[PDB]
């Protein structure tokens, strides 16, 4: 009627106005970096001086925290710091306003999602002040975080996701590939942010696979439809979703360009095209003789060429030549000629330039040993020989020849000689036959916990380990733009080599660190600043009026699912109508499974989870609740009585998270006292906030 | 051999009733003459196979050390530490026992040769004895599956042939009892699957089912696998229960919780038996138990466990710390420096008792007062024999290097010329972990537990499990650190001593070691060395080359003869040629069911596909979470999921005879006839690398098919005839 288009007009915009209020109220009072906005702030920071870095997140929100610096006049030159003030020229007051509203949109983004799915109405302003009063969200909404842009996206995802939905009975509508191509940047943008984002695509993809497998039943749908079908989903729910994610990584490796830290999680080739490049020389490439090189791995693991001093316990008591990852003058290394020939002198004339498919003898420039394999095996790898050093200019045998062969050139100059970064080659000896490898294992501790080095008889031309490449030259050019689908595998290869070095170990007690089955419960929470009486003091828990009853709520449907499940196969009737059915699977169902998706690699995995994890799985399991409040009142719709304590008990809940979250409202705006004023709400033990 | 499907119209769609007739039940039993004297015929073939030349590998064989030794540990009663559960060790020490073993070989390394005084043959007897009992049980389980007699036949005898069983049970080792219990655990469901699920067959083959499925989780821990497989079933079966109309809401509660009794109450009680027979025939104290608490030794008999020392500590009393956490542990300190930091005297963890285990408590600031260690008293634990206090200066730590954490601490100083506040020590009794009373405010021996806090830089005193190399060899080490594990942080205090005491003083000692710590304590060692057995093994394998039979293990190598497990492969790559074209069918007939077409039409077909995907979930069970695993893992972990692979190819070939050959049965035998005769030939040629009997070169050459399994193949002579004029080395 007409009052259900009041409250559809003015209710959205009240809900706005206290997520305005809620996540913005004293934004700028902490004067202080606090949890993790030390380390995405400065994140931030690297793209306003287009500096490279790495880290293990996605690009896209920390690109939004850089766009949340160029709004605030911020020019990136100060790194953050943890717990110190900021200077007056950074406004983090416009940062936190940014994040903060995409909380603040998160909300009633959570209003529209409750009115798609079902719900009717005082459900949706059940789910609307449940999401909106809630101390977990407003506490972490606060602050320059990728947690609110990764809640962001997750209720736009399952915002899209439903609204998708809503439109399967018309397909190929307009509305159709509306909130399917929506579905499919929202995803794109859920991963794109971090990396957890994947568990909305295991849910939407859950929810593709049945729908194709229902549509394989239908009579009437031919197999045209059927086939433009997978073609729509796999474009608007794979592709477009990869498109945001590879655009993301485009203006991530086009938008920095400069040298930072980290950049030594690359490929050297990458890492000379930008403009830092302490990894490249301007005008010559490599000679013979004066050509003084350290030869780096091209392999995932591989490191520069190395000789020290001490020698084979197991061998032919000759040098250890092995593979060690740092700076040294024990890496350097240069060119002599082959056996039969005179060797290189210092007072030459001709600077010969080297030649491929030629014999060589790899002397190393600090020792003066020839590079050699001898007739003792490797250490570990029992199945090949062992590299090694031996004698002088003069003194070896037939297998010092070592022949150099081009595998990959990278253009820009003459492709026929060796060159310094633009020529990955391979090593052959000359008389044996085997290709200079590295297995990448770790060797015991005779020497000194360094890389093994192989000579594999018949390894293949497509192996990585065999690719070596020049770094350093030392006695008017640029270096070609690199592959950038192959950069985009190399920088999520490091990213995920950062994931398995982000794995603790258990003698050490990070204060900070959780389990996931302490975020529901409220065991523990989060302290993410200094507990002085100087600053006011912020503190992650959700309000345990809407978590506890929430958690409860995802027990108490988890075992509905399996009772209704039962009674099915007992030949109940139990959702009648589609209107019931399409409030239980898109407003209880995929919230339980997008609950669980969000929540169970959290207690499976073995990596440091913190409070902030739950956040988007916390958000499906107020749906949940909010689903618990629909269909468990329904039936009180037809009974006066039922119908006054229905709304009573919406208000009693209502009032319920309405006071518990004003009860808690100091551990997200601020707790500006001496920390123990705030004991009246230290509840539990394990709550450490007083 | 197997009815129709009775379905029944329910109110909205048609449902399949789950109660058998007795007449299912007659038809998949020895009800005849001819099935028994079938299951006697497979006796003797099984018995003759699986227990052939005994005995000729007269010396010990992979892990035959392993087991064998502490079944001769508990003949000895000498308590020791395995991954295992107790019942197949302690059950071939009951064997070894009823066979006249008193200990006295320790069964070091494979090769020794066995004196005349161990019973082995009949340590070999009993595992061969059920890894020949588990063919006939795969017979009766096949039948029970429901499953032409032949087929069954030839099945089983094509069980009996499989080379794997074979090696794996005729050696002292740990599957050959643990594959007989998950085989009757398997005999004993299926057994109770053709019961109308009331009646007093259906409740013993429960009650079967719980004391098999019971103690195959109580011999190894794959049997819990077996454990969850059982219980999926039941899900299976309570489903379709569920399913049932004609079945009453409280007979499903009835199966349900006499089903969960059986099947959970029953595995409990009989693995807590087993502990208790375990803890109560181990009772004597030797090295083995020298990872486990004071607490836990205090049971055994012949302790070195410091038993009344005295309670109350005071201010001026020798004293000797023991680290709660890891086992290892006593601050030890003696005259060795160190290789790196400041190259000072060094404090470590040596777990045995010394007179450099011993410390004084004395004052920052001896008189003649006791005044008690409060909490929060600092004091400077003084080394009696080296002259030295404890000192923690911020150099570099000695193996754990790496760490901006954990501050590395000394022993250096002069008494009385040498005494700085950087030895200074903060008692802080954790009251949580010490146990309340008096010992929760102030300091008792055995019963408060401390944690040093050094006074000068706020790290707490600290050690993990990483030894030292360098100097005082396999000593742990000790650190002061900040933001360390609580619970590798905590001290105590054990054999105390002080002149300003009475020798009327209250004495204090353990609590030894209730059933239920004594259980727990023992599995927490369990899981602990289960995680951590990380050891570089060159027939160590991955579980993702286990079902294409590649580079299987190998097993003793004397006197130009070798032994070798690899798998009948004619069987293996059969059994998982079915994985992968069973896997294909039931996702076409899924694609199939649902794009419009017919499935399930026959009961037969229908019939095969529900044991497939009983037997398949048995595979899948026992299989998948070896991928789950941060450990070690040789080719015989994959063997108790190929047990349920060889049913599901048991059922293949009844349906290759039963279905797809129905007007013509004489090829579906013919099928199964060339196929058990493959296998059987497989057996033949492989006969000599399982018993250890002579082979040729040349044809040992000619034998290995893939290049990946390679078994010493050069150990071999030319020639068969050079075996018989040939003597024969002993270790
Ligand atoms: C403080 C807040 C806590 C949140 C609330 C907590 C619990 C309540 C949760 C759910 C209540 C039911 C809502 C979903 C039902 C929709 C299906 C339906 O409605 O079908 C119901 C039948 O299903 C059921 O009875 C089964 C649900 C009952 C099982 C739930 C309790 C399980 C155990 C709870 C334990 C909780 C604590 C565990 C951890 C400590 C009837 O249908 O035909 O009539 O249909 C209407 C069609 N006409 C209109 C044509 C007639
Ligand atoms: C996916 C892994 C799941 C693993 C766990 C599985 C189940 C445990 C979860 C919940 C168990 C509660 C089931 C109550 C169902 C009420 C349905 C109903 O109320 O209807 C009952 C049906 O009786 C049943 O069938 C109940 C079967 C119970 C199955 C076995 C229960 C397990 C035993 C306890 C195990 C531990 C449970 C707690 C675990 C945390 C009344 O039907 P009727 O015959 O009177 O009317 C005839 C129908 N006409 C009128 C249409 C014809
Ligand atoms: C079939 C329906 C019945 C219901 C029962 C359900 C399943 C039973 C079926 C198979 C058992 C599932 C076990 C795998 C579960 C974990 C998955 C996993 O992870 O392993 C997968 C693959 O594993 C397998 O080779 C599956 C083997 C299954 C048996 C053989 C299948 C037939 C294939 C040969 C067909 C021959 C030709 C046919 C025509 C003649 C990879 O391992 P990964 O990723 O860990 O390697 C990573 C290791 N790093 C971490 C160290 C790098
Ligand atoms: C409830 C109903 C409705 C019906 C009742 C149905 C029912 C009977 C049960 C209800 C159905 C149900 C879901 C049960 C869950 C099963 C249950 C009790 C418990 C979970 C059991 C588990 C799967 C896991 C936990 C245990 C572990 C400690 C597993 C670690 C394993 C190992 C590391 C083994 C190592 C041994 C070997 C591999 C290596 C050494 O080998 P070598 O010799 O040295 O080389
Ligand atoms: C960045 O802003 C600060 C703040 O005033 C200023 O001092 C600095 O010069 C700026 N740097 C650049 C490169 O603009
Ligand atoms: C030290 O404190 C304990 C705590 O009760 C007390 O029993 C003991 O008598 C005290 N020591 C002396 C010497 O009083």
């Amino acid at each position: 009627s007409s009052l259900l288009r009041l409250e559809s007009v003015v209710m959205p915009v009240i809900f706005t106005a206290l997520a305005l209020f809620t996540r913005m109220y004293k934004i700028g009072i902490n004067n202080h970096v606090v949890w993790d906005e030390a380390h995405f702030g400065k994140f931030g920071s690297y793209y306003l001086r287009h500096e490279f870095y790495h880290d293990v997140h996605p690009p896209l929100g920390k690109m939004l925290v850089g766009l949340s610096g160029y709004l605030a006049g911020y020019n990136g030159s100060w790194d953050f710091p943890s717990g110190e003030i900021y200077p007056d020229y950074l406004d983090y007051v416009k940062m936190r306003l940014f994040n903060a509203s995409f909380s603040a949109l998160c909300v009633p983004l959570a209003y529209f999602t409750a009115k798609a799915i079902g719900f009717s109405l005082p459900t949706v302003w059940l789910m609307t002040v449940l999401v909106l009063f809630e101390n977990s969200y407003s506490t972490l909404g606060r602050f320059i975080l990728l947690d609110s842009m990764l809640l962001f996206f997750t209720v736009a995802s399952f915002f899209s996701f439903v609204m998708f939905h809503n439109q399967r009975s018309k397909p190929f509508s307009r509305k159709w590939w509306k909130w399917l191509l929506i579905t499919g940047i929202s995803l794109g943008c859920t991963i794109s942010v971090k990396m957890v984002g994947l568990f909305i695509i295991t849910m939407v993809g859950i929810y593709t696979v049945i729908d194709l497998w229902t549509f394989l039943a239908d009579k009437s749908m031919s197999w045209k439809t059927y086939i433009n079908h997978w073609l729509a989903r796999i474009f608007g729910l794979i592709i477009v979703p990869f498109c945001i994610f590879l655009l993301c990584f485009k203006i991530h490796f086009d938008l920095l360009s400069h040298s930072g830290t980290g950049d030594a999680n690359m490929p050297s080739l990458f890492q000379a095209r930008l403009v830092g490049s302490d990894v490249g020389q301007g005008p010559r490439d490599i000679a013979l003789g004066s050509s003084v090189v350290s030869i780096k791995n091209q392999a995932l693991g591989g490191s520069l060429l190395h000789s020290h001093i001490q020698t084979y316990p197991d061998g032919s008591n000759q040098q250890q030549v092995t593979c060690y990852g740092y700076k040294d003058a024990n890496n350097e290394w240069f060119f002599n000629r082959e056996r039969g020939l005179p060797s290189w002198s210092e007072n030459e004339t001709d600077i010969e330039y080297l030649k491929p498919g030629t014999s060589y003898r790899l002397v190393h420039k600090s020792t003066g040993r020839n590079l050699h394999t001898h007739p003792v095996a490797a250490p570990v790898s029992k199945t090949q020989w062992e590299v090694s050093g031996y004698g002088d200019n003069v003194v070896g045998d037939n297998k010092d020849n070592w022949v150099i062969e081009i595998m990959d050139q990278r253009g820009d100059e003459d492709p026929e000689k060796l060159h310094t970064l633009t020529t990955s080659f391979r090593i052959k000896n000359l008389e044996m036959g085997c290709y200079l490898a590295q297995t990448g294992n770790s060797l015991p501790e005779w020497g000194f916990r360094q890389q093994e080095v192989v000579c594999m008889k018949n390894p293949f031309k497509r192996d990585k380990r065999t690719w070596w490449n020049i770094e350093t030259h030392e006695n008017d050019f640029q270096y070609p733009k690199t592959n950038f689908l192959k950069d985009f595998i190399h920088l999520n290869l490091a990213m995920m080599a950062t994931n398995n070095a982000l794995v603790p170990d258990p003698d050490k007690f990070d204060y900070l660190a959780s389990s996931a089955w302490q975020w529901p419960t409220l065991n523990v929470g989060l302290r993410l600043c200094g507990w002085g009486d100087d600053n006011p003091k912020y503190f992650l828990l959700g309000t345990p009026a809407s978590t506890w009853a929430s958690s409860v709520a995802v027990l108490a449907f988890m075992a509905t699912v399996v009772i209704l499940l039962i009674r099915w196969q007992r030949q109940y009737v139990d959702l009648r109508n589609p209107s019931n059915w399409n409030v239980f699977l898109m407003g209880g169902f995929y919230p339980l499974l997008a609950w669980g998706l969000h929540y169970m690699p959290f207690v499976i995995m073995s990596r440091v989870t913190y409070v902030h994890h739950y956040l988007p799985a916390l958000y499906f399991a107020l749906i949940i609740l909010a689903y618990c409040f629909d269909a468990g009142l329904q039936k009180w719709s037809r009974s006066k009585c039922g119908r006054i304590m229905r709304f009573v008990l919406y208000a009693g809940f209502m009032a319920l998270v309405i006071g518990c979250f004003w009860y808690f409202s100091p551990i997200s705006f601020g707790m500006e006292g001496p920390s123990s004023n705030f004991r009246y709400l230290n509840w539990f033990s394990t709550w450490d906030i007083a | 051999p197997v009815p129709e499907l009775d379905i029944k119209q329910g109110p909205v769609r048609p449902f399949i009733v789950t109660d058998p007739s007795a007449e299912l039940a007659s038809l998949r039993t020895m009800v005849t003459l001819k099935e028994k004297l079938l299951v006697a015929c497979l006796a003797v073939f099984t018995a003759v196979i699986r227990l052939h030349g005994l005995a000729w590998p007269d010396s010990v064989v992979f892990d035959e050390v392993h087991f064998g030794g502490f079944a001769s540990q508990y003949i000895r009663g000498t308590y020791f530490m395995d991954v295992h559960p107790p019942l197949a060790k302690m059950l071939y020490a009951g064997v070894a026992s009823l066979g006249g073993f008193q200990g006295d070989f320790d069964f070091e390394n494979i090769g020794d040769s066995f004196p005349s005084t161990t019973p082995y043959v009949l340590m070999r007897f009993f595992s061969a004895s059920l890894g020949a009992l588990t063919v006939i049980l795969m017979y009766m389980t096949l039948r029970y599956s429901g499953v032409r007699m032949w087929v069954a036949l030839m099945s089983a005898i094509c069980f009996a042939v499989e080379n794997s069983y074979v090696t794996i049970s005729r050696y002292i080792l740990l599957d050959a009892p643990l594959m007989f219990f998950i085989a009757a655990a398997v005999y004993s469901f299926k057994k109770y699957e053709m019961y109308p699920a009331n009646s007093l067959n259906a409740y013993k083959s429960l009650l079967a089912t719980g004391i098999a499925l019971g103690m195959a989780s109580s011999s190894k821990w794959v049997g819990l696998f077996t454990v969850t497989w059982v219980g999926l079933l039941c899900i299976w079966r309570l489903w379709f229960m569920i399913g049932d109309l004609t079945k009453s809401s409280k007979s499903i509660f009835k199966v349900a919780f006499a089903k969960l009794a059986f099947l959970l109450g029953v595995p409990f009680a009989l693995y807590l038996v087993f502990f208790y027979i375990h803890f109560q025939s181990l009772t004597l104290d030797g090295d083995g138990a020298s990872f486990f608490s004071p607490e836990f030794r205090s049971t055994l008999k012949n302790n070195k466990i410091p038993q009344n020392v005295v309670a109350d500590v005071g201010i001026g009393s020798i004293i000797s710390l023991r680290h709660l956490s890891t086992m290892g542990g006593y601050l030890h300190s003696h005259s060795h420096n160190y290789p790196a930091g400041s190259e000072q005297q060094q404090s470590t963890l040596y777990p045995h008792m010394d007179a450099n285990n011993d410390w004084l408590l004395e004052l920052y600031n001896s008189l003649t007062t006791f005044q008690n260690l409060t909490d929060g008293t600092k004091v400077r634990l003084f080394h009696t024999v080296t002259r030295c206090r404890l000192h923690s200066h911020d150099h570099k730590p000695p193996v754990s290097e790496s760490s901006d954490w954990q501050k590395e601490v000394s022993c250096y100083g002069y008494s009385g010329f040498d005494g700085d506040a950087n030895d200074d020590w903060v008692v802080e009794i954790d009251k949580k972990n010490s146990a309340p009373g008096v010992a929760q405010e102030r300091v008792i021996a055995l019963d408060t537990k401390f944690r040093l806090r050094h006074a000068m830089t706020g790290c707490y005193l600290f050690s993990h499990e990483v030894k030292l190399p360098a100097w005082g060899f396999e000593q742990q080490e000790v650190t002061c650190a900040s933001s360390g594990r609580h619970d590798l942080t905590l001290w105590y205090v054990e054999n105390n001593s002080n002149p300003l005491l009475p020798e009327d003083t209250k004495r204090i000692s353990y609590k030894p070691a209730s059933f239920i710590s004594k259980f727990i304590e023992s599995h927490k060692k369990m899981w602990h060395i289960n995680k951590n057995l990380v050891e570089p093994h060159v027939y160590e394998s991955q579980p993702t080359s286990w079902p294409f039979l590649l580079r299987g293990i190998s097993y003793w190598g004397e006197n130009n003869r070798n032994v070798y497990l690899l798998g009948n492969a004619i069987v293996w790559w059969a059994v998982t040629a079915f994985i992968g074209i069973f896997g294909l069918i039931v996702i076409t007939e899924l694609f199939s069911w649902q794009l419009g077409k017919p499935i399930l039409k026959d009961s037969k077909v229908v019939n095969f596909h529900v044991q497939v995907i009983h037997y398949l979930l048995g595979f899948a069970v026992h299989y998948a979470p070896s991928f789950l695993m941060q450990r070690q893992m040789f080719l015989h972990h994959y063997l108790p999921a190929y047990y349920f692979g060889i049913l599901a190819l048991g059922h293949a070939l009844d349906i290759i005879v039963s279905y797809v050959f129905r007007s013509k049965r004489q090829m579906g035998y013919a099928v199964v006839i060339t196929f058990l005769a493959a296998s059987v030939y497989f057996f033949k040629s492989f006969s000599p690398i399982i018993y250890g009997t002579p082979w040729t070169q040349e044809l040992c050459q000619k034998s290995q098919w893939l290049s990946g399994w390679d078994y010493n193949c050069n150990t071999y002579f030319s020639s068969l005839e050079e075996y018989k004029n040939q003597t024969l080395t002993k270790r």
